[PDB]
RNA sequence: GGCCAGGUAGCUCAGUCGGUAUGAGCGUCCGCCUGAAAAGCGGAAGGUCGGCGGUUCGAUCCCGCCCCUGGCC
């Protein structure tokens, strides 16, 4: 739920993978791991990353 | 440095050409001895891993 | 970028309109702001001062000459019949100015006692203070010059400067742009303290000005995303007028410098209401004002005198001559108010938050206006903020407000900026908070934040106010009730988690490998994913080496380290150099982390709509676009492997120590590995082993190449090991030993092989020939004497034969030994010693 | 983003705006010494003075660009 072109995402300075506009980066948090778990595992989910 | 200012140009030009020849002979000899070392490292220092 | 500085006196003033007599301590105010969600970065009290600190007027100036820097012997009027003679080194004042004087006996922050001094052959009966010395601001190049009429000579300095005030430095979250003003923060405090709020932007506080016709011809292109654009002129301002001290002070305490009344009013109202304002010199506007996108390669010189390269996504304000402003970022130098400006056209516009964010980030202009528009500005107070600016400027600059007004509110014109209504159950905040709030708590709190709530039985219909575009879903409303009711009332109950499976086999093995290496003498480090500069050129790797195919970071902290690690060795060797270079010469390091090994060029995947679940094929596509990131274990060794002591001088690190590190990782993984000679940089080609699990290669180990050691500044004899844990399958063996009660037979066999034959190949041949009777085999002698022959070595193995159901004879064991001897002669060409 | 300050031996730091950094403290090495050590005394080695170019007979020093920290807003 990060809005594009917004201080809630633009100010989040991230190590982006070259070249520019590659939509690939070094994760600023392990929250994407929590996204993968909800997509792969069945409910309920109690996970630690 | 202690030589007169009128003589530093002529003498300094002959000093550099002399030390550049010695530096030239040293650089290629260093590469030759390093190449022989890299070529004679496998057999002269081989072990039963 | 999210900083909001404002004095408590101004904050209290706005709250006190609807709550007369409201006054809290700075400590309680800090806790209330934190308790409702506003981080207080700093609480800075002004001053304090004590003793004779008063307002003075410079009546005469004598330029004391003969020194390095100009010194002034000033006669200052402090309100009595005897002018004080004060020496000063500042040059930012003239005769007739109002200054702040610290007389002998006064105390300045902090602990600086003022007394009569003898400087430059003169008698200084006091001191003219600067903004920094009074703890009022950061200005220290000159002294503080109050504007004319701020105070009479002799007034108390602390009272005129308001040194009893407290400045609050807040860090506003990007979801609460409405709190980047005194208006929003006062509303928040009114909600927190259950007070009646009088909106400083309402018509009661800002009575509307006449609307008798258009103020300026305007053509707005709606594709630029502008929601509102208002214009009102102020004519006949006095160029010699200066802002009153109460206005310049509040700007200073908010972090803005005063310049001229026209600009001071726009900044002041921006801080008060949250709507950024700009003043254009109307006499320098040439024709119809146009709001459009910038064309390709178009440039514009902003009011700071710097030429800006614009983009087609930038919204511009232009006339017939040149660009007037960069929409929502900063105005241009063409229509900039100057010292001779007499007629001013005030601009009140609401720009697209996303467009302003992209423009201010591409041009690196995080202005006070930009960082407010990108967080959405209330589009309903544009005319209110405009009329507030006009009436204030006309009052202080002696001007006259023009009754004309241009107010473009869209096509068709929007007369109601209400966001869409939200339907939510009355008990939804109670369920998410786990607290049974009192009756009507949700409706009351949602009405406090400015929303209109209607009851439809058990369901609420909430319409948020125009200044709260963050409230779109019921969850957004739940946060408003929970934060105003206090998160401390939420109880602490443990969730009903189901029965779990614990650690996976891979997670369990990673612990065992770490324990075994630590107990074996290795020290764990955290390897950095960023590779050192030119480390592969130091290793001498070929141009097509797979380790060179790295993933690069666009914006690294160090520009010479952009590539991500394909191997864990460079980080270990860098940590090895740090330890050795600091007196720790005998060290063994290890690390367990992932590497980044891409298989193609950096290829991205387009934006998947987040309104649904990505399909399994789209999830597989996102995984295929990422580089391979397997788990690696690696270690490096240098110096003494075994330290010296009463037993002896110790043993230096050798390649066998790195080979043993492999067997430690193998035993910890419960897998069987084999080591084979290999030539693989940066290892020594004659002292390098390739580790295999069955027939799959999992890594290498041994001593590093001597040339790599020289070029890298490593200690001599440095050894290293690296294994790919993902290439090692997780094993779960179930042994079933049969302990034989019958005695064993001990025999030794000495075999002569070529020097290049590995000792394990001989042992494997002996086991293959000995059969099931062989219980144990162990090498204990490697003899290379002259009676053996050149390039030949003798190996002696200790054999232990034992039958599971009988007692063997010496011939029975010798028969198995002879069969083992023949197997070695056939597979490794062994010859029985003799 | 401008203007300053800086990057110097293995570590922590001095010092030079053209031909030797007569570099310091500790670290490394040698001798006397000890059974073997260390200290002490007497001595040596090691920097290509941040990187790439340029000016010059010759650059740690002057010029340009870039990388990395500090001060400054
Ligand atoms: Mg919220
Ligand atoms: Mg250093
Ligand atoms: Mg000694």
């Amino acid at each position: 739920n990060f809005p594009a072109d917004h201080p809630a995402r633009g100010e989040q300075d991230t190590f982006y993978i070259a070249p520019e506009d590659s939509r690939q980066l070094l994760r600023t948090h392990t929250s994407p791991v929590q996204i993968r778990t909800l997509l792969a595992r069945e409910l309920p989910v109690y996970i630690i990353s | 440095a202690v030589l007169p200012k009128e003589q530093r140009a002529e003498a300094g030009k002959r000093v550099n050409a002399a030390r550049n020849a010695a530096q030239r002979s040293y650089d290629e000899r260093l590469a030759t001895l390093r190449a022989e070392r890299d070529a004679a490292v496998l057999v002269a220092e081989g072990i039963d891993v | 970028s999210n900083a909001m500085r404002l004095p408590y006196s101004w904050l209290r003033e706005v709250v006190a309109v609807g709550a007369s007599g409201w006054d809290v301590t700075p400590g309680e105010l800090e806790q209330t702001l934190l308790r409702i969600g506003h981080e207080v970065e700093e609480v800075i009290p002004l001053g304090p001062v004590d003793g004779p600190v008063t307002v003075g007027r410079v009546a005469d100036i004598e330029e004391l000459t003969g020194y390095k820097k100009p010194i002034r012997a000033c006669a200052v009027d402090i309100g009595d019949r005897q002018y004080r003679e004060i020496i000063c080194g500042a040059t930012n004042f003239a005769v007739g100015d109002l200054v702040v004087v610290a007389l002998p006996g006064a105390t300045l922050p902090g602990g600086f006692t003022i007394s009569a001094r003898k400087a430059y052959g003169r008698n200084s009966d006091g001191m003219i203070c600067s903004a920094a010395e009074l703890n009022l601001g950061a200005d220290h190049s000159g002294i503080l010059v109050l504007p004319p009429g701020a105070a009479e000579p002799g007034a108390d300095g602390a009272g005129v400067l308001g040194l009893d005030d407290v400045v609050f430095h807040l860090a506003i979250t990007p979801d609460r742009g409405y709190c980047m003003s005194v208006r929003g923060l006062a509303r928040e405090l009114a909600c927190a303290y259950d007070l009646d709020f009088v909106d400083p932007a309402s018509n009661s506080r800002v009575p509307p000005l006449p609307i008798e016709g258009p103020a300026w011809p305007l053509t707005v292109q709606p594709e630029t995303g502008v929601r509102r654009f208002a214009l009102r002129p102020v004519i006949g301002i006095d160029p010699a007028a200066v802002s009153p001290w109460w206005l310049q002070r509040r700007l200073l305490l908010c972090g803005i410098r005063a310049t001229c009344p026209a600009v001071d009013v726009t900044n002041y109202v921006m801080l008060e209401l949250g709507h950024p304002m700009h003043a254009h010199d109307r006499n320098r506007i040439s024709g119809t004002l146009g709001v459009r996108f910038a064309r390709s390669g178009e440039t514009a010189v902003t009011l700071d005198g710097i030429e800006r390269k614009l983009d087609t996504a930038d919204v511009l304000i232009v006339d017939d001559a040149a660009t007037a402003a960069i929409g929502g970022v900063m105005g241009a130098a063409s229509t900039e108010v100057r010292a001779d400006s007499t007629d001013v056209l005030l601009e009140a516009a609401i720009w697209d938050p996303a467009a302003v964010s992209r423009t201010q980030r591409r041009l690196h202009l995080p202005s006070e206006a930009a960082r407010r528009y990108e967080r959405t500005v209330d589009p309903a107070i544009s005319v209110a903020a405009l009329d507030r600016c006009a009436r204030l400027l006309a009052d202080i600059a002696g001007g006259e407000v023009s009754p004309t007004l241009t107010d473009w509110r869209g096509d068709p014109p929007c007369d109601d900026w209400s966001p869409p209504p939200i339907r939510m159950g009355v008990d939804v905040p109670d369920r998410i908070a786990g607290v049974a709030y009192p009756q009507g708590t949700t409706a009351r709190r949602l009405a406090q934040i400015g929303a209109v709530v209607t009851h439809d039985g058990d369901t609420l219909t909430v319409t948020p106010p125009s200044w709260r575009p963050d409230l779109r879903q019921p969850a957004d409303l739940v946060e408003e009730v929970l934060r105003l009711e206090g998160l401390e009332v939420i109880p602490s109950v443990l969730p009903p988690a189901p029965a779990g499976r614990g650690l996976t086999a891979g997670q369990q093995r990673r612990r065992t490998i770490g324990r075994s290496l630590a107990l074996s003498g290795y020290v764990e480090i955290l390897p950095t994913p960023f590779l050192p500069a030119g480390v592969f050129d130091l290793w001498g790797l070929e141009a097509d080496d797979s380790r060179r195919m790295t993933t690069r970071v666009l914006n690294p902290l160090e520009a010479d380290r952009p590539q991500l690690a394909t191997t864990l060795l460079p980080a270990l060797l860098e940590a090895l150099v740090r330890n050795v270079s600091r007196g720790l010469v005998d060290v063994a390091l290890f690390a367990i982390a992932q590497v980044v090994q891409p298989t193609e060029q950096t290829r991205g995947v387009g934006l998947i709509p987040v309104d649904r679940r990505p399909t399994d094929d789209e999830i597989a596509m996102l995984d295929a676009s990422l580089p391979r990131q397997p788990q690696h274990v690696a270690a490096v060794l240098a110096g003494l492997r075994e330290p010296r002591g009463p037993w002896g001088p110790g043993r230096p690190v050798e390649a066998a120590d790195a080979f043993e590190a492999v067997r430690i990782i193998a035993r910890a993984s419960r897998v069987d590995v084999t080591l084979r000679p290999a030539q693989y940089l940066p290892w020594h080609p004659g002292r390098c082993a390739q580790v295999f699990v069955g027939e799959s290669s999992v890594g290498h180990a041994g001593q590093l190449h001597p040339a790599v050691i020289e070029r890298s500044g490593l200690p001599k004899g440095t050894c290293a090991v690296e294994l790919n844990l993902d290439a090692i399958p997780c094993s779960a063996p179930l042994p079933a030993p049969r302990v034989s009660p019958y005695p064993a037979v001990f025999q030794d066999v000495s075999l002569v092989v070529a020097a290049d034959i590995p000792a394990q190949a001989v042992a494997d041949a002996v086991r293959a020939g000995a059969g099931d009777l062989l219980e144990d085999i162990a090498l204990f002698d490697v003899f290379t004497g002259p009676q053996i022959g050149e390039h030949r070595k003798s190996l002696t193995f200790a054999l232990r034969f034992r039958a599971p159901d009988r007692t063997l004879t010496e011939d029975d064991a010798s028969a198995a030994r002879d069969a083992a001897v023949q197997s070695a002669a056939e597979r490794v060409g062994a010859v029985l010693r003799g």
